[PDB]
């Protein structure tokens, strides 16, 4: 299903390229670590001598270490000569501050080295993590802009964009959340481990009991709760698709009388997510007790174990205080790990999808020849094509196009016009035969200079978040505000936009504005003449606009349908009128063609077609 | 962050003793964990000064005693914990959700269907998130700090003046590096909301990307958003790269400062040794809780603003609703009034319809034509009381859409809109939006009346057909048809057909009409509709210009007393 340790361990490759700077990250961490790792031996060490002299002052000057030792045998209870005896102690000394004040020194400046060592590495991983981050983002969009239409066709718009922002803003937050928290535990732990075999094997050996216990606790919680983590992640993936799905379509869920039922799918939906999300968090979150509570047996028994052994003499004061710091500095990077397991998890599940995301297959490799257009004549060369292979939507098709003729294609409701002139566009890869524009075939050609030298209406209006001039620039920002302004006077964008008070101005959206179907249709003719271009493609460019408008806007475009080889579809017969030739397919081919008189005359479904406004 | 406050105080209440179960659990919890050292010290001075290793043995089992105690309070927290947050969550979502639910189209479009979403389940996570963070970290902190000085004063009050006063200069830097971290957190939380606006334009609209060449503009725009959000990422990171160093720097001075005033107070017989072992422990206790608590803070700013967002969608109220007790008409299928109707949209500075006055008696089908902009749709709208009249009344039935409830008046109105949507799943279940009890024989009725049938019975899965989100895998033709169907499987009183004839051809056009016409005789039809050849069996025509009314009647006196008519046939005359 979905692999999460190989893109764990690609997110690690990316997080830390060739030695170059990841060397010196680790160079810095490993010298920071070991140099406060070093400190509390020599915390220890104070200690010890503090001890030393504090024991010693009150046993006679006369006596040596032996003596002393001797007489306290003689003494009661046998234990205190055991504890003098591992002590070297100068009997009548006193404590020795200067020896102190030196060694306290030391530890405070190696305490500053380690501190300046470690914020260097902090803000060397920072660059390398915000590197990292840019470079994934560029890969991101560059995979957005080479992927293929079905791709897009083939899911929900909410799904791709949360696999495409969401996914890569939480994969930053894990990185720069935990990223340094990982690399000082892992040095740290080493570290400790080292210096604790220096002091003593018998509890070093009883702190490192901990690391097969705690390994054997993680694995079994991790195998709990993994299921959890993927039935939340479904479990929000379907409220989202719900979500989606009710906003978007809100009018018709409202309209319809469907309110109840998608509160009562949204509520179900909750409920599960609440369930599954409650249940991966709390094992999510038992992690980290669990491994405190090992810990901690690990630090009662080697405390029990170091008073005893200091008791008797084996090992100094000092050497179990440094010790107990160590245990507890060795225990405390696991309770980190456990604790920031959940968002490790959860940044590692987003770089799955966003691999998974960036492993698709793209369109093509794209051809680096740049397309130029000289006369304008189109031709097609027994074009078939088929979306979901295995149903044609268009064989056997083949039509020419002279450069200064109007081609207008009518036919049935699903002919496969638009389909027609998106693989004149190269939006779909044509499965058999080819396109030819002036000679040229259009996929020997770049896509971005083939779709720049056509200027395409959609059949499907689509307008951006933004102003009204914003989206007819759209088709060409370069041009100045003449240049538009005139664009939208030839559309009749301007005879609407006058009368609104934030003319050119005034905030448009897909989804609503102050603006109408046919307005919307009015800016999208607007926004694909103002880029001038070499071919003209028109899909139901007027459908939604009235014939009054769509005589003055034909009179205003007549100077670029001239010499520009149109590209007419439409279901109005009176717009498709007086066209150069005319195009009538039925099921993805062209039944009968002609001019206008050829076509009447030679009767076939273009006359049964416009009969019908004649009445039958 | 006023409005995380007010969100919290609302929608945690529910919730309030489990936060005092975590709470209790966890101070118990951490005065275990600070209370350890304690019996080390314990040991340490009773014990091998003494030299009574059976003193030794009892310590270690009432240290075991106290570790199990602290698993059993952690584990316990963290139950509790998870439950309060994902409730919090989880109702937090579904009052969000029934808010939505009950906005208007105007209220939606305030916001956007994209925006509701992200609001709906990212704003609420990252307020659950906060949640649960400080119900696990960020109360550790205050817990830990308050009870190490407790513990502190207890082992030694001599040398509590260390732990009482390294602490605040660990508080006052990690709140100079907070002051000058946070602004460039809510910096770089609206920094990345562009960069996410962007790929979401990029995504809607990819096929007019492609036909324009919009890829180098594109690719530009994304370009220096990335740059500058890296930039401010940077800022924040050089500021959070000081927190660790400049805690474990205050910690090892602590240490120091503890070895060196502890000794001279041993020296003077005012301290036990096993005192310094345990202020060592509350020191690297006390202050790594703060660091890990402190390190966290990069949802505040960004949950301020989520918060923002989650109690501007709440505060938004309706305009549209039932007034106070709706008319409840028996099978409401009558005709429509609209008598002196004027609408002005909202914040519009001048009215769309004015003085719109015309009857569709029920029963018969009503044409209405006009230009680009006119207020057909507008119309439409106002006769499914998707909008209020500001002026006049619309009287459906003889009786105000007003005092009508909102869901009776919709079950009687079969509407397919100009903007039309196919949500993503089957043919057979976007039917069933229409009936949602219809069986297979009805939807095959319905979609031969559509002449919808034909490109569904082609599919090998008939019924079960895919759709994709807004019907992209058919075309325009056939997601009219598709919604056509939809709406006639309804079987409605009322047809409100907003241009559902404008992608189909005239063959097409005439056979669903004449289908319609046979099952639609008895229910009143108001079509939209741009081509004259379709309005003549419309049995009355009304011609609106400027948003009122320039023409009523049917073919014949509006093409012999309308002028606009009269231009509109000439200009279709073939
Ligand atoms: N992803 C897809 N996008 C578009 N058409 C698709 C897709 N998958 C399959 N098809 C089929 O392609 C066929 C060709 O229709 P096309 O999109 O060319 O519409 P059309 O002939 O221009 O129609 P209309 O005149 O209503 O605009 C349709 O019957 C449709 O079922
Ligand atoms: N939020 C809004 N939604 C729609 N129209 C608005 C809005 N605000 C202002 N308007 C104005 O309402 C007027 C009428 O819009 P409407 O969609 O009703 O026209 P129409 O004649 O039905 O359109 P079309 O002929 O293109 O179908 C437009 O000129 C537009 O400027
Ligand atoms: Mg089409
Ligand atoms: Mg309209």
């Amino acid at each position: 299903t979905r692999d999460f340790k190989g893109s764990a361990i690609r997110l690690a490759r990316r997080l830390l390229p060739q030695r170059a700077l990841t060397l010196a990250v680790i160079l810095l961490g490993v010298g920071g670590i070991a140099i406060g790792v070093i400190g509390p031996r020599i915390l220890g060490h104070a200690t010890d001598l503090l001890f030393n002299g504090v024991i010693g002052r009150e046993l006679p000057a006369g006596l040596t270490k032996e003596q002393a030792v001797e007489a306290a045998r003689a003494r009661g209870d046998g234990t205190f000569a055991d504890l003098l005896s591992g002590m070297d102690i100068v009997p009548g000394q006193g404590v020795d501050f200067g020896a102190v004040g030196r060694t306290l020194a030391l530890a405070l400046g190696l305490y500053l080295v380690a501190a300046l060592l470690v914020w260097v590495q902090a803000r060397l991983l920072n660059v390398t993590v915000q590197r990292t981050m840019v470079a994934l983002r560029a890969e991101v969009q560059e995979k957005i802009h080479r992927l293929p239409l079905s791709y897009f066709d083939s899911r929900q718009r909410g799904e791709v964009l949360s696999r495409v922002t969401n996914d890569v803003d939480n994969i930053q937050n894990s990185v720069s959340m935990t990223i340094s928290q990982l690399l000082t535990s892992v040095l740290t732990v080493f570290a400790v481990l080292v210096m604790m075999l220096t002091i003593s094997p018998l509890l070093t050996l009883f702190t490192v009991v901990t690391v097969p216990a705690s390994l054997w606790v993680t694995r079994w919680i991790t195998r709990r709760s993994q299921p959890l983590f993927v039935a939340q992640w479904r479990n929000t993936g379907r409220l989202a698709a719900h979500l989606e799905e009710t906003y978007s379509g809100f009018t018709i869920v409202k309209t319809f009388g469907h309110r109840e039922a998608a509160a009562g799918k949204f509520a179900e939906l909750n409920s599960e997510t609440q369930q599954s999300s409650f249940g991966a968090q709390f094992f999510s979150g038992l992690v980290s007790p669990a491994t405190m509570f090992i810990g901690n047996l690990s630090y009662v028994a080697v405390a029990v174990v170091g008073g005893l052994q200091v008791a008797t003499g084996q090992i100094t004061l000092g050497s179990i205080q440094a010790f107990i710091q160590y245990v507890r500095q060795f225990n405390q990077p696991l309770t980190q790990v456990a604790g920031m397991y959940n968002t490790l998890q959860s940044g590692i599940a987003s770089a799955e999808r966003v691999f998974d995301l960036l492993d698709t297959e793209e369109e093509s490799a794209d051809s680096p020849r740049r397309a130029d257009v000289r006369t304008g004549r189109v031709e097609f060369e027994h074009v078939s094509f088929s979306y979901v292979p295995g149903t044609p939507v268009i064989e056997d098709l083949s039509l020419v196009a002279e450069p200064g003729s109007t081609v207008a294609i009518v036919g049935p409701t699903g002919a496969g016009k638009t389909t027609l002139v998106n693989l004149l566009m190269r939006f779909y890869d044509v499965d058999s035969g080819r396109i030819t524009i002036d000679g040229v075939d259009i996929a020997s050609v770049s896509r971005e200079s083939l779709r720049a030298s056509i200027g395409m209406v959609l059949q499907d209006t689509w307008l951006f978040a933004g102003t009204i001039y914003d989206n007819i620039a759209y088709g060409r920002p370069d041009a100045d505000e003449d240049e538009v302004i005139e664009a939208a006077t030839a559309a009749y964008v301007d005879r609407f936009v006058h009368t609104l008070p934030n003319g050119y101005d005034t905030r448009v959206d897909d989804d609503g504005g102050a603006i109408s179907a046919g307005e919307k249709q009015l800016i999208t003719i607007a926004r694909a003449v103002l880029a001038r271009p070499k071919l003209l493609v028109l899909d139901q460019a007027t459908s939604s606009v009235d014939t009054r408008t769509e005589l003055l806007i034909a009179h205003a475009m007549a100077e670029l349908r001239r010499d520009r080889t149109s590209f007419i579809i439409a279901h109005r017969l009176s717009t498709i009128r007086d066209a150069d030739l005319i195009l009538v397919m039925d099921s993805g081919r062209i039944i009968e063609r002609g001019t206008h008189e050829e076509l009447l005359a030679r009767h076939g479904r273009y006359w049964e077609m416009t009969r019908v406004h004649l009445g039958g | 962050s006023n409005m995380l406050w007010a969100l919290l105080r609302q929608y945690v209440r529910p919730y309030r003793w489990l936060l005092a179960v975590v709470a209790v659990l966890q101070v118990i919890s951490n005065m275990a964990s600070l209370y350890l050292p304690t019996v080390n010290a314990a040991i340490i001075d009773d014990g091998v000064a003494k030299g009574d290793t059976a003193r030794i043995v009892e310590l270690g089992a009432v240290m075991l005693g106290v570790t199990a105690l602290q698993v059993v309070c952690a584990v316990g927290a963290v139950f509790f914990g998870a439950r309060a947050a994902t409730g919090f969550g989880h109702d937090l979502r579904a009052a969000v959700f029934t808010h939505v639910t009950t906005f208007s189209a105007e209220e939606a479009g305030r916001f956007g269907a994209a925006s509701l979403l992200t609001r709906t389940t990212n704003d609420v996570g990252h307020i659950q998130q906060l949640v649960q963070l400080t119900v696990t970290m960020l109360i550790t902190a205050p817990i830990m700090s308050i009870g190490g000085i407790f513990m502190a004063l207890h082992q030694d009050a001599g040398l509590s003046w260390l732990l009482l006063v390294s602490v605040p200069v660990l508080g006052l830097a990690n709140y100079w590096i907070i002051r000058h971290l946070m602004p460039v957190f809510t910096r770089m939380q609206s920094l990345i909301d562009g960069i996410n606006r962007v790929l979401r334009d990029q995504l809607s609209g990819i096929r007019v990307i492609r036909a324009f060449a919009r890829e180098p503009l594109e690719r530009v725009r994304f370009a220096e958003a990335n740059q500058t959000l890296s930039d401010s990422a940077l800022e924040a990171g050089r500021w959070q790269a000081l927190m660790l160093p400049v805690t474990t720097l205050v910690i090892n001075v602590s240490s120091v400062a503890l070895i060196w005033f502890g000794g001279l107070r041993i020296d003077a017989g005012q301290m036990q040794v096993g005192s310094l072992i345990a202020f060592l422990a509350y020191f690297m206790q006390i202050l790594m809780a703060v660091l890990m608590a402190t390190f966290m803070l990069v949802i505040f700013p960004r949950a301020a603003v989520c918060a923002d967002r989650i109690g501007e969608v709440l505060s938004t109220q309706t305009a549209i609703t039932n007034p106070a007790d709706p008319v409840r008409p028996a099978a409401i299928a009558g005709d429509i009034g609209v008598h002196d109707a004027t609408f002005c949209y909202p914040g519009a500075d001048r009215p769309v319809l004015q003085d719109v006055s015309f009857t569709v008696p029920r029963g018969t089908t009503t044409a209405v034509v006009g230009s680009t902009g006119s207020g057909k749709s507008t119309l439409i709208s106002l006769i499914c009381r998707l909008y209020d009249v500001t002026s006049g009344s619309l009287r459906i039935d003889g009786v105000d859409v007003r005092d009508l409830d909102i869901e009776q008046l919709w079950s009687a109105i079969g509407l397919v809109p100009q903007r039309g949507y196919l949500f993503s799943g089957t043919v057979a279940e976007n039917l069933r939006y229409g009936r949602a009890d219809a069986t297979d024989d009805e939807m095959w009725e319905a979609l031969r009346v559509a002449a919808a049938a034909d490109f569904v019975r082609a599919h090998p899965q008939g019924l079960d057909m895919p759709v994709a989100q807004g019907g992209i895998n058919f075309s325009g033709g056939q997601r009219q048809r598709l919604a056509i169907a939809r709406a006639v499987i309804r079987r409605p009183a009322i047809y409100l057909f907003d241009d559902a004839f404008s992608a189909l051809d005239v063959h097409t056009d005439a056979r669903v009409r004449d289908a319609l016409r046979e099952v639609a005789a008895d229910a009143t039809v108001v079509i939209v509709s741009q081509r004259i050849s379709t309005v003549i069996e419309a049995d009355q025509v009304v011609v609106i210009d400027d948003g009122r009314v320039v023409g009523i009647g049917t073919h014949d006196t509006l093409l012999a007393d309308c002028p606009i008519y009269a231009e509109f046939a000439e200009s279709q005359a073939l």
